[PDB]
């Protein structure tokens, strides 16, 4: 993909 | 506890003299920097706080503020280009390789992640994680008899980081690390977890986005099956990367594009190309037009699998993109195809749906038509049957559409309209 964010 | 902290408050906490002061204080940066909206990644950034969480990184007597720290990052690493640089120049490329051997799963799976944010930043960054030498220690990582032992989490994260590092081109990735990866690659592909399976499709899209070289790479695996069977999955998330592969492996060679046509990919074109994701229909297309630019005898493999009817369908009706693509994949099999080919694809009925786009106000797809017409008349002339051709396009409109694009002001569509009227319409 190219980048993700971590919420929980 | 932690929950809603003010940045001076984590602030105050992370320049205590405290380490459980500053584990409080990391765990609150972290619960805003996770939160739905907005997280403040500037005013966390411009507190001055990355250089401190990337030393809690390394601190191996307390794996929580390691955590907490790695979690912070990643998140300030999923932002923009200046916030995931931020993160690099704090030094965290490499503390985040050192965690990738870390006795704690969890922590392991974090510098996985934030790796993985920082390589899909682009090339650069994609390149440096590599330099520092994070591919050895993340290969290691799977390196278990059976994939199906991992935590199911886990083991997407590996799969999404690893499709990282075969992301983007001008650079691609060094050849090296991509011989390295490939086997671990062609793994994971044959796992059973769709989220694995779709980011390992991913990854070999990017490695097949490429010259023939590439593409040779990853084919010489033997991938080229799986990524078939993976076309025939019912889950959209797996079919479009692996269709892209598939698209791209048959722009190498002919004999790179017989592979995907030995494997059956063909059977699988009926549903493709009436699928009803738009974009799943135009990279079908793309596909077929791509299969048409090559042999006869791979031609007529499209006419045995009765795919030229498909391809009146979407030239008749289908979204725009969807019918230009089907317009080149005309103008490729009319080029290389032989007479009999060429006959056959007007008795499908592709004449009238190819005059009806004449009408379109895209000069590209109108130079493309009329190259078609043209490759067909000189098929007919061979027949001796331009005068029968001449009629079938008079009688659906295609005259009328040809005579007025002499008026058009593009110099290939009034040249190549004039010549055909001049030569079958008189």
């Amino acid at each position: 993909g190219r980048k993700k964010r971590r919420q929980r | 506890g932690t929950v809603n902290w003010s940045v001076e408050d984590i602030v105050k906490g992370i320049n205590s003299n405290n380490l459980e002061s500053q584990l409080q204080a990391t765990q609150a940066a972290r619960k805003l920097l996770s939160r739905e909206k907005q997280p403040p990644i500037d005013n966390i950034i411009r507190a001055g706080l990355i250089p401190k969480f990337v030393s809690f990184l390394g601190k191996t007597d307390c794996s929580p503020i390691q955590f907490e720290s790695a979690w912070a990052l990643t998140n300030i690493a999923s932002g923009t280009s200046e916030q995931t640089k931020a993160v690099v120049d704090g030094g965290a490329i490499p503390a985040f390789i050192s965690l990738l051997a870390s006795p704690h799963a969890h922590i392991s799976e974090q510098a996985v992640w934030a790796l993985g944010n920082i390589a899909g930043d682009g090339s650069a960054f994609r390149d440096l994680v590599i330099k520092h030498g994070a591919i050895d220690p993340l290969l290691a990582l799977l390196a278990v008899p059976d994939l199906s032992t991992l935590a199911c989490g886990y083991l997407r994260n590996l799969t999404w980081t690893l499709s990282n590092l075969c992301r983007n081109k001008n650079p691609a990735p060094p050849l090296d690390a991509v011989e390295q990866i490939l086997p671990t690659l062609v793994r994971l592909l044959h796992h059973n977890d769709p989220e694995v399976l779709a980011d390992s499709c991913w990854a070999i899209s990017y490695l097949t986005d490429g010259p023939n070289e590439r593409i040779e790479m990853v084919v010489k695996k033997g991938v080229v099956p799986q990524l078939v069977k993976l076309l025939g999955a019912t889950e959209l998330p797996i079919v479009t990367p692996a269709l892209r592969a598939i698209g791209n492996i048959v722009t190498g060679t002919d004999e790179q594009t017989q592979k995907v046509i030995d494997a059956g990919a063909l059977a699988v074109f009926p549903s493709l190309l009436t699928n009803p994701k738009t974009n799943i229909q135009k990279e079908a297309t793309w596909t077929m037009s791509n299969i048409t630019a090559g042999r006869q005898d791979q031609i007529q493999q499209v006419v045995n699998h009765g795919l030229v009817p498909f391809l009146v369908g979407v030239l008749s009706k289908a979204d725009f993109k969807t019918q230009k693509e089907a317009a080149w994949a005309i103008t490729n099999y009319t080029s290389g195809g032989t007479v009999e080919q060429i006959v056959y694809l007007v008795h499908c009925g592709i004449i009238e749906p190819l005059m009806n786009l004449l009408s379109a106000k895209d000069t590209k797809i109108i130079q493309v038509i009329l190259d078609a017409i043209s490759n067909i008349f000189q098929a007919a002339e061979k027949l001796g049957e331009t005068e029968k051709l001449s009629i079938m396009i008079e009688e659906c409109g295609g005259l009328d559409k040809i005579e007025a694009l002499q008026r058009h002001e593009n110099e290939s569509v009034y040249k190549a309209s004039l010549n055909l009227i001049e030569k079958y319409f008189s």
